[PDB]
RNA sequence: CUGCCGAAGUUUCCCUCAGGAUAGCAGAAACUCAGAUCAGUUUUAUGAGUAUGUAAAAUGAGAGUUUCUAGUGGGCCAUUUUUGGUAAGCAGAACUGGCGAUGCGGGAUGAACCGAACGUGAGGUUAAGGUGCCGGAAUGUACGCUC
RNA sequence: GUCAGCAUCAGUUUUCGGGGGCGGAAAAAGAAUAAGGGAAGGUGGCUGUUUAUAGCCCUUGUUGUAAUACGUCCACUGGGGACUGAGGACUGCGGCUUCGUGCCAAGGAUGCUGACAUAAUGGU
């Protein structure tokens, strides 16, 4: 499970350097330790700041908002593959931030069979305007009249019993 | 006869008070430590808490297959059989003590309740080169009465509170031997546990996983 | 001397006689009141709801 | 007709074994009805017998019975432990045994 | 396909602690997702799966999005209870679930219903 | 490390994003 | 858990009923199936028949061929057929063609965690073990038909007659003043 | 205090079953590859110290008390200080003359005798 | 018969010849300091070229010595560079471990793989591996791809 | 003698439950109730529009000194199940007493009861 990490964090002042700069991201973890791995790991490859001199002012963790407010979310990440280099966007449709990435990991290990080391995040937007969107299956989620019968008719009921071996008679499953 | 009883009397009542001087500051301790966050938030700025003197690894992988190097830091720390964990003071010379077992160990940071109840349910003293329980304070006393150490909350607070005479303290304790945790680890239990295993520095949550090593 | 190691933990009179202050302790203590005062940064709140 | 059976069936599966190893000192107990592991915390403790029958009129009866005590859950499916007096035989594997409702808890 | 996923409609939820519970589809989220509420002060609003709800004949009219109190505003408007009680569909569940915390006297007062109720098996 | 206190005056946090 | 139960296998799945019949045998019930014919495997039918034309090219083996003895193939690879206790667990399995006499006169019943409609995604294909092993070298295809549409034919006529009985029965509940007791009870 | 054995059953000699030559009676293996040697799986168990029982219940007889072996009624006499923990067993070569006197003595001497018929 | 302890599996040299060695590992006896004496450890300080050696606090441990008396000086597997190589293997060292003296769980089966070092039993709980059936353990939950 | 049944305990242990602190955005929500803003996947109205004969979103106030989740903690409590009962005069450490007394879950199990001896355990 996830969860939200505002992580902020600068070098150790030196005499040399007597005000490092306050640098701030919004990565996700399973847990405070890891976004501190993660957070090294996503500025030192791009800024060059060691571990040893730094040390990490304030983890706070942001409950969504507005959870109970549907919304479409967009996506920029980076698959990491044989390449090594894909600027991948998608877009999903869910209530919360947190919810959104955890299906993006879902999709991306299903259907690209990525890793969470290899995947880095870019950037998580909200998309507030239908215009906005770009995929197909979204906009026809999006339109004023959606309407569908119940799909995996199984799945809905599905035996309700604890151990229903030898059910006495067939299931209507309608 | 009266004379050891007003002993008694006298010795009982002063580490009563030694315990509820410990315990007020333990209190204070985590009050300031909210009112920190609480006022610098309230303002915008930035607070960072004190370092931790103290570490507590835990010995996760068996004496087989081991390399050299890492056999002789296990010795050092003392860690010679598998789910055994001491105490240790957490400074810059245990950073590289711990990345070179790095893989083999679990450490973090424990709070009071891991420290108390340790040294309650598994306390053992060495003493007399024996392994001999804390079944009472005159124990700890024939052994620490030079430092000033008399009851188990007294060892238990130069132990947390990380104080001068940390070392001796830490080491009159015979190495804790522990049960494999009840529920067990995760799956892949020997990869990192930033990476999702249960090796390494896990921090805090030595204190979420203690409590199922008792 | 010391057939049985009894624990401290689960057993009150073993307990007492280890720790001669669990007698008065008084665990849950009402430090606060309904009158929580809910201080929050205006800015840190917007930090934090940023992007 | 119906005015006995004061206890509630069961099926001695297997021993409680490794995958290569069997554990003859407790057995599996499969009561007929449980179906979750919080559900036999109900069946916990009570009495099971298995009834068997002999060539041997012992005190005017060839019908024999081994005792035992359910002792602990066994997986997610409802399958108990038992602890008998003596180890019931490996030939009774699949035979039906008897989880009297003493000792009770309500 | 009189069982059809309609904002409004109302849904009975058959697994997860509020098992039993009705309550009415307010939002489609997906379709593996959908926002649920009721009324009732034991059912909060939450994001349920379709996994665990059967959908039911009832519908009521209702503008997507509502919050709780115009969904009881409307639900209360019409009438939405006791107009499920109303099919036999429902009239079952509560006699299975009557049936549920009887107790030994309860059930031997039945068998005393039903004795004098098949005693007199009189057919012309 | 000791606790102190990291002004943010004039030291304001821009959020930052891979590249 | 009756003694003995009869399993109606029309419309089960062949690999997954063997399962849950292979560990109910190991359990000591006396299980019967019926119908064996109209039992059903994942795949297209040609698919399965390739796979059956492997079974016979494999040989010395006795590459039994109707349905029932298919289906007996399977729960012997789920069994311990070389110990005595699966020895003992393989004689209680009676699969047969249709259902005789003595077992059509029997509640069957059906398992749930291996039907064919709710274990199988819609569209994909299938093949009926009947039809297939009537094209491997299985003769009665024809007389197990014509003999369950007779059998189809008396208990049709069987539920009629019971159908009326129990209506004479459904109308005459009502007349019973308990009805309200009943309904405060829930019954 | 009870007695409790912590093996019943006798240590046989490996293959003693197998070879009349072969004697019923323990002798350690020696080979390089012997899986009795080596302890596997599913093979005769090994002698060893932790087999050992109880000192205070050690040449005890289920009933509690050890054997003396008595030859004469004079050795019986000397059971007289520990008729409570030593059970008198007559010689297997003394005569019915001798055996009669022995047992009636130890009746009276309170001595339990293992093999008084 | 039981018990305790328990290796080396290799340098060193001498050496026509096979070897002989000194040393190391394993022991037994006789004697110092209650030590800042050691450490298959890392620091502190460096100096020079992220590494390298050096000397000078953390942690653990009681550390020592002179004297003799055995056994041993094979090989296998895998890593690091590595120079020489090509259809492709390779070829060569230096280096590091483990097996060699070692049962056990898993990997269907197994010399080197994954776990784990073994008195005799009781309960509890795990590792690696797993939970359709043979087979102990969810025909689990969730989201997806494939005919 | 052998074997059962239960009670109170001690050691280890597993399993459900209740109550109460403390921390987080002093949880986010949400509800109810006052402002302002905006629109739609545009409702009544007339494809186009701005709460009307549905409503929705955003900002603030207020009910708030809000609930809950989640994390942590209680030397707070209710139970249920299993294995073990080593040691054998008294010392000791403690707690209630009653200041002689004693008592106690505090330096390891005792009490009550039933059944069998042609049996039940145990051994071959």
């Amino acid at each position: 499970a996830l969860k939200e990490y505002q992580v902020v964090g600068r070098k150790v002042p030196t005499e040399h350097e007597p005000v490092p700069k306050l640098f701030r991201m919004r990565l996700f973890a399973p847990n405070e330790s890891v976004a501190k791995s993660r957070y090294w790991y996503f500025l030192k490859m791009i800024n060059k700041v060691k571990k040893a001199t730094g040390e990490i002012v304030a983890i706070n963790e942001i409950s969504e908002p507005k959870p109970l407010k549907a919304k479409v979310f967009g996506i920029w990440i980076r698959y990491d593959s044989r390449s090594g280099t894909h600027n991948m966007y998608k877009e999903f449709r869910d209530t919360t931030r947190v919810g959104a990435v955890e299906a993006m990991y879902a999709d991306m290990a299903a259907r690209h069979r990525a890793r969470f080391r290899s995947i880095r995040i870019l950037k998580v937007v909200e998309v507030e305007k239908k215009e906005d969107v770009r995929r197909n299956y979204v906009k026809q989620l999006l339109n004023p009249h959606l309407k569908f019968p119940l799909p995996h008719r199984r799945t809905g009921v599905v035996g309700l019993a604890g151990k229903k071996v030898f059910a006495p008679h067939r299931p209507s499953t309608f | 006869a009266a004379e050891k009883k007003s002993a008694r009397q006298k010795k009982r009542e002063l580490i009563a008070k030694r315990a509820e001087a410990y315990e007020a500051e333990y209190r204070a301790a985590e009050r300031e430590q909210i009112e920190l966050a609480r006022k610098a938030r309230a303002e915008g700025n930035y607070f960072v808490p004190h370092e931790p003197k103290l570490i507590f690894v835990v010995r996760i992988r068996g004496i087989n297959n081991i390399p050299p190097k890492a056999r002789k830091i296990m010795q050092l720390l003392r860690l010679l059989q598998i789910n055994n964990g001491i105490f240790v003071k957490f400074n810059k010379a245990i950073k590289e003590m711990l990345q070179v077992v790095e893989p083999y160990v679990t450490y973090g940071i424990p709070n009071h309740k891991t420290v108390r109840e340790l040294i309650y349910k598994r306390g053992f003293g060495k003493v007399n080169k024996q392994r001999i329980p804390l079944s009472d304070n005159a124990i700890i006393e024939a052994a620490l009465g030079k430092y000033s150490i008399l009851s188990v909350e007294d060892l238990i607070h130069e132990i947390y509170t990380v104080g001068p005479n940390f070392k001796q303290a830490a080491n009159f304790l015979w190495p804790f031997k522990l049960s494999s945790p009840l529920g067990g680890w995760r799956e892949r239990k020997f990869k990192h546990f930033i990476e999702g295993g249960d090796a390494g520095k896990r921090d805090e949550h030595i204190n979420g996983l203690v409590q199922k090593m008792l | 001397a010391h057939v049985q190691k009894k624990n401290p933990l689960k057993n009150k009179a073993v307990l007492s006689r280890l720790n001669p202050y669990a007698k008065a302790y008084k665990a849950n203590v009402k430090i606060n009141s309904e009158k929580t005062p809910k201080a929050a940064g205006e800015k840190f709140l917007s930090v934090l709801h940023e992007n | 007709a119906q005015g006995h059976r004061l206890y509630v069936k069961a099926k001695h599966l297997s021993f409680q074994r490794s995958k290569h190893v069997i554990h003859p000192g407790t057995s599996i107990v499969k009561i007929e009805g449980c179906d979750s592991k919080e559900e036999a915390q109900f069946y916990l403790g009570k009495r099971v017998c298995y009834v068997y029958k002999s060539s041997k009129a012992v005190r005017g009866s060839k019908i024999r019975v081994i005792w035992g005590t359910i002792a602990r859950p066994h997986g997610n499916s409802g399958a108990v432990r038992a602890r008998f007096v003596h180890n019931l035989p490996a030939k009774t594997f699949g035979s039906s045994l008897r989880v009297m409702l003493y000792p009770s808890n309500i | 396909f009189k069982r059809y996923v309609e904002v409004g409609r109302v849904v009975l939820v058959t697994k997860g602690e509020y098992t039993g519970k009705l309550a009415v589809i307010v939002d489609i989220v997906d379709h593996k997702r959908a926002l649920i509420d009721s009324p009732c002060s034991e059912f909060p609003r939450q994001v349920i799966r379709y996994g665990s709800v059967v959908l039911t004949h009832i519908v009521m009219k209702l503008p997507r999005g509502a919050r709780s109190g115009i969904v009881a505003k409307k639900w209360k408007a019409q009438d939405v209870c006791n107009k499920w009680a109303s099919s036999a569909w429902a009239k079952k569940l509560e006699a299975k679930k009557v049936r549920s915390q009887l107790n030994d006297f309860d059930r031997f007062a039945v068998m005393r219903l039903k004795k004098q109720r098949r005693e007199q098996v009189n057919v012309a | 490390a000791k606790a102190h206190f990291v002004s943010t005056e004039n030291n304001e946090p821009v959020t930052l994003h891979p590249v | 858990f009756q003694k003995v139960v009869v399993i109606d296998a029309k419309g089960h799945l062949l690999g997954r009923l063997a399962s849950v019949v292979a560990k109910q045998l190991l359990g000591g019930q006396k299980v019967v199936v019926v119908r064996c014919e109209e039992l059903n495997i994942s795949g297209h039918f040609f698919r399965n028949k390739l796979k059956y034309l492997a079974y016979l090219r494999k040989a010395c083996a006795f590459h039994f061929r109707a349905p029932s003895r298919i289906f007996q193939k399977a729960v012997r690879g789920m069994l311990p057929h070389k110990t005595a206790r699966g020895q003992a667990a393989l004689e209680h399995l009676q699969a047969v063609e249709g259902i005789p006499p003595p077992f059509d006169k029997q509640k069957r019943v059906v398992v749930p965690a291996a039907l064919r409609v709710l274990r199988l995604k819609p569209g994909r294909k299938y093949c009926t073990v009947g039809r297939l092993s009537s094209e491997v070298g299985w003769k009665y295809n024809d007389i197990v038909a014509k003999l369950e549409e007779r059998r189809k034919v008396k208990s049709a006529a069987f539920y009629q007659a019971k159908l009326a009985k129990q209506k004479k029965i459904a109308s005459a509940k009502e007349a019973s003043p308990v009805n309200q007791k009943l309904s405060q009870f829930g019954y | 205090v009870n007695i409790i054995k912590k093996r019943t059953k006798p240590f046989k000699r490996h293959q003693s079953d197998r070879f009349k030559r072969v004697g019923e009676s323990w002798r350690k293996p020696r080979g390089i590859d012997s899986c009795v040697r080596r302890r596997f799986r599913g093979t005769i168990s090994m002698p060893k110290i932790g087999y050992g029982n109880n000192k205070k219940t050690r040449y005890c007889m289920p009933n509690g008390l050890k054997a003396f072996l008595v030859r004469n009624v004079s050795d019986v006499e000397l059971l007289l200080m520990h008729n409570k923990t030593y059970a008198a067993e007559i010689a297997g070569n003394v005569s019915a003359r001798k055996r009669v006197e022995i047992v009636e003595k130890a009746r009276a001497l309170g001595v339990k005798v293992t093999n008084a018929g």
